[PDB]
């Protein structure tokens, strides 16, 4: 309407985790 | 101990921590550092 | 051990509650819906097909919790409306609206005498309601952050309650007083489930883990986990040998009580399924959840 | 690595008497496509048994099976560690070969595998049985601590993190976990520097993963009221600085680039972000966050049309049926119909796991209150649905005055309700005008239907 929709816009940015690949002999 | 030495030597990784961040294909940052130069030119 | 019964499209909207009657009062016959769409959907189980007997309307809002009665052919309806409206079955109209204004209202229960209409509010208290009356008669008040999940001792004289952030509170209803504040989960618990001899209970929160305890004396009977999702919906197989479990990955594991195992999987729900709920004796199962269609499991 | 790939598709074809042949040919698949891999264990599996009947080695069955965990043949992985288990417990005398320590980081395998059939108490189990018998491992000690962090920080899994740095405080892995828990707490921000900077000895430098968890926790600082105040200038340009070393020690991270790409659409330039968020794009579809970012930019432009749809492709992982912030970024400055009353139903699916946001709550009123004055202005619209207008106002004036009672905010009051109650109270008097011409429009259809009657008579 007078005024958009409110937000606490922010670009993030994520991490990936450590991946723990099963192991390879 | 013998243990771990024993272990670690025989496996392998093939999937690390780093290699997620970068990359598969190749996408050069020349490109990236060219508009990021750019934006300097409006600056 | 299958499906027998698909509903395909049952709803325009998804569905977050589910209600199966299990006494002959003609809820055997019939199920109860309630969705997004606000649509009520009595859906008469009749010649082991699924008819539709009433659709009613008027939750402005998408349906939080539908129930039916033990004692009683009647049913009630809640959703953020805080209209807590309570409906007739065998005409299918509208008893009464309980206003639990402004908003104060949650997920309800069916008393098993189905005198009292307990449900959850943003304050923490549990807001006790005459299915008469339409008043708070009394709140059961223990302080927390929300109260997500309900449900009454089958056998009457217990409740437990699951909170926003894995809260688990223990109630005598004779007397309406905290008895165990138990603290398992961390994550949300969305159902719980009272055993049909009320001797154990069951959570699921955003964990995977069935963490079953007693009741006689409140404590760990063991941890069950579950699903790579959040398990949202549970319920007893009514002799007392199974749970099923509702989970947000299009996946419906079926549980044995004693040796904590998926005894089955359904993964026939194309999306998130909500609700469940078995047979009078826990043969047929029902399900409910996003896809707007409704899955009956056959489970000898 | 090449002329291992030519010499190993040297000698594939052949065959002078290859048997180890698809063994070195898998032994640099693993990088490679998995399928390779596979197909050479296939065929090596049936070349241990003609010469004579010899069981398979557990180190290809085991290996094998960790090939079928990244892909979906996870149940035959789970039958292959089995029987690696089986043929090591058959190598009854090789702690030369330690088939023993083969078995340890079967184990492992399999704990791992039964985290993803979220088996995590055999997983537990198995866990326990290894360190219980080589507490001098530290992968089962934190993944331990990982599927308890999936529970929660402040468990024993925090205390495993912290106790794997006591066993092996030169354990970067087990470091960044560290303060992987701490980006939990966020209010612990500033406090980063410190548990991040422990291991900024350069023995463990370069850490790109660390210093880019430097540039994340340096870039939540923004979007605050400081930037005027050259506060958070100063903290773009930093996170700039970080992004610069990052780039030039690695052209190829993707995640920088993303950074670089946030930092600027931070400072506004988001024309000057699509670009660079599009070479992510085709590095990679599979990170959560362009998603978002490119449909911020999309909405910046007002591309709703354009950005809604890849809202809902990043709701297309299996990882949570309402996103929070996801349905917040989707309904910002969403105008249309279904940009409306879906946007309300997308509200109501948010509040339905939700109830406990102030925001929403106030943002369904809001939408509630558009669609309201969408009714009753130039409308000259149906009995029924300005019948419900009147209804959803009156919610929306409940919420408006249960959200001011209120005290805590989004670190801004919402008093603004208040403006919202004199408008609802002026639509309480729209209303009353508008039912009256509902009135007039149902009377006028009856006199029509009348007229209509009367000519059916006269046919």
């Amino acid at each position: 309407e007078r005024s958009g929709v409110v937000c606490r816009v922010k670009y993030c940015n994520s991490l990936p985790d450590i991946p723990f690949d099963p192991k390879f002999i | 101990v013998d243990v771990t030495r024993d272990i670690v030597s025989r496996e392998r990784v093939w999937r690390t921590r780093t290699t997620i961040l970068q990359s598969t294909g190749k996408n050069f940052s020349k490109n990236i550092f060219a508009i990021l130069q750019s934006v300097k030119a409006r600056e | 051990y299958g499906i027998l019964f698909k509903q395909e499209q049952a709803h325009d909207d998804a569905i977050w509650s589910v209600a199966w009657g299990t006494n002959k009062k003609e809820n055997s016959e019939t199920v109860v819906t309630g969705s997004l769409d606000d649509l009520v959907k009595v859906w008469k189980w009749r010649d082991e097909r699924l008819d539709l007997q009433w659709s009613l309307e008027g939750h402005q809002l998408g349906v939080v919790s539908v129930d039916i009665s033990h004692t009683l052919p009647i049913a009630a309806s809640s959703s953020l409306d805080a209209h807590i409206r309570l409906w007739d079955l065998e005409n299918g109209k509208q008893i009464k609206s309980i206003d639990a204004g402004p908003v104060d209202a949650w997920t309800l229960a069916f008393s098993p005498d189905s005198q009292y209409l307990a449900t959850g509010t943003h304050v923490g208290k549990v807001n006790i309601f005459g299915v008469e009356s339409g008043k708070k008669e009394y709140s059961l008040d223990t302080r927390g952050k929300f109260i997500l999940s309900i449900a009454y001792s089958p056998d009457g004289k217990y409740l437990a309650s699951g909170a926003i952030d894995g809260i688990i509170n223990i109630f005598d209803i004779a007397t309406g007083k905290l008895l165990h504040t138990l603290e398992g989960h961390a994550m949300p618990i969305r159902s719980l489930t009272f055993s049909p001899d009320s001797q154990l209970l069951v959570t699921a929160s955003d964990d995977g883990y069935i963490k079953i305890y007693d009741v006689q004396h409140a404590n760990l009977a063991g941890t069950l986990s579950g699903h790579a999702s959040w398990v949202l919906n549970v319920a007893f197989c009514p002799d007392d040998t199974h749970f099923v479990s509702s989970s947000s990955d299009k996946s419906v594991k079926v549980w044995d009580v004693g040796t904590r195992t998926c005894v089955h999987t359904f993964f026939d729900h194309q999306d998130q399924v909500w609700g469940v709920k078995y047979n009078g004796n826990g043969s047929k199962i029902v399900s409910v959840g996003d896809d707007q269609e409704i899955h009956i499991y056959d489970c000898p | 690595r090449d002329i291992a790939k030519g010499h190993l598709k040297k000698v594939t074809e052949q065959y002078p008497d290859d048997v180890e042949a698809w063994i070195e040919l898998a032994q640099i698949l693993e990088q490679t496509d998995i399928q390779g891999a596979l197909s050479a264990y296939g065929t090596a599996t049936r070349i241990l048994q003609e010469k004579v009947q010899a069981d398979v080695p557990p180190e290809i069955l085991n290996n094998v099976g960790a090939l079928h965990f990244r892909l979906g043949n996870l149940g035959e992985a789970k039958k292959y560690f089995l029987a690696s288990l089986d043929r090591a417990k058959a190598e009854a005398e090789h702690d030369e070969h330690y088939y023993n320590a083969i078995s340890v980081t079967t184990s492992y395998n399999l704990a791992r595998l039964y985290e993803a059939m979220c088996e995590f108490h055999e997983a537990e189990k198995l866990y326990k049985n290894i360190l219980r018998e080589h507490p001098n491992y530290v992968d089962c000690y934190l993944r331990l601590g990982a599927m308890a962090r999936d529970k929660g920080n402040f468990y024993e899994a925090s205390d495993w993190f912290k106790e794997a740095l006591q066993i092996n405080q030169d354990h970067p892995d087990a470091w960044s976990l560290i303060g992987n828990l701490h980006l939990a707490k966020q209010e612990w921000g500033p406090g980063q520097k410190k548990f991040e900077r422990i291991l900024k000895q350069p023995s463990t430098q370069s850490d790109t993963y660390s210093m880019l968890a430097l540039g994340n926790v340096w870039l939540q600082t923004l979007h605050q009221p400081t930037r005027d105040r050259e506060k958070e200038k100063r903290h773009q340009d930093r996170a700039l600085a970080i992004y610069k070393q990052v780039l030039r020690n690695d052209a190829k991270n993707l995640y920088a680039a993303n950074g670089i790409g946030a930092v600027l659409a931070h400072k506004g330039y988001f024309r000057e972000a699509r670009d660079v968020f599009a070479q992510v794009r085709e590095a990679t579809a599979d990170i959560s966050d362009v998603w978002l970012n490119l449909a911020h930019i999309y909405v910046e432009q007002k591309q709703y049309i354009s950005a809604v749809q890849m809202y809902e492709n990043c709701l297309r992982k299996f990882y949570k049926h309402q996103n929070t912030e996801v349905v917040l970024y989707l309904a910002r400055a969403l105008f249309k119909c279904g940009k409306l009353q879906e946007c309300k139903q997308t509200l109501l699916k948010a509040r339905h796991v939700a109830p406990s946001d102030t925001v929403l709550m106030f943002n369904v009123a809001l939408v509630l209150q558009r669609l309201a004055t969408s009714v009753l202005k130039d409308e000259k619209s149906n009995l029924k649905e300005v019948l419900n207008a009147v209804k959803e106002l009156e919610l929306a004036h409940r919420y408006f005055s249960y959200l001011s009672k209120v005290g805590d905010k989004m670190r801004f009051d919402l008093a603004l309700a208040a403006t919202e109650a004199r408008q609802c109270s002026d639509l309480l008097s729209q209303a009353q005008y508008h039912v009256a011409r509902a009135r007039k429009q149902d009377e006028e259809e009856r006199e029509l239907r009348a007229k209509q009657e009367q000519e059916k008579e006269l046919l």
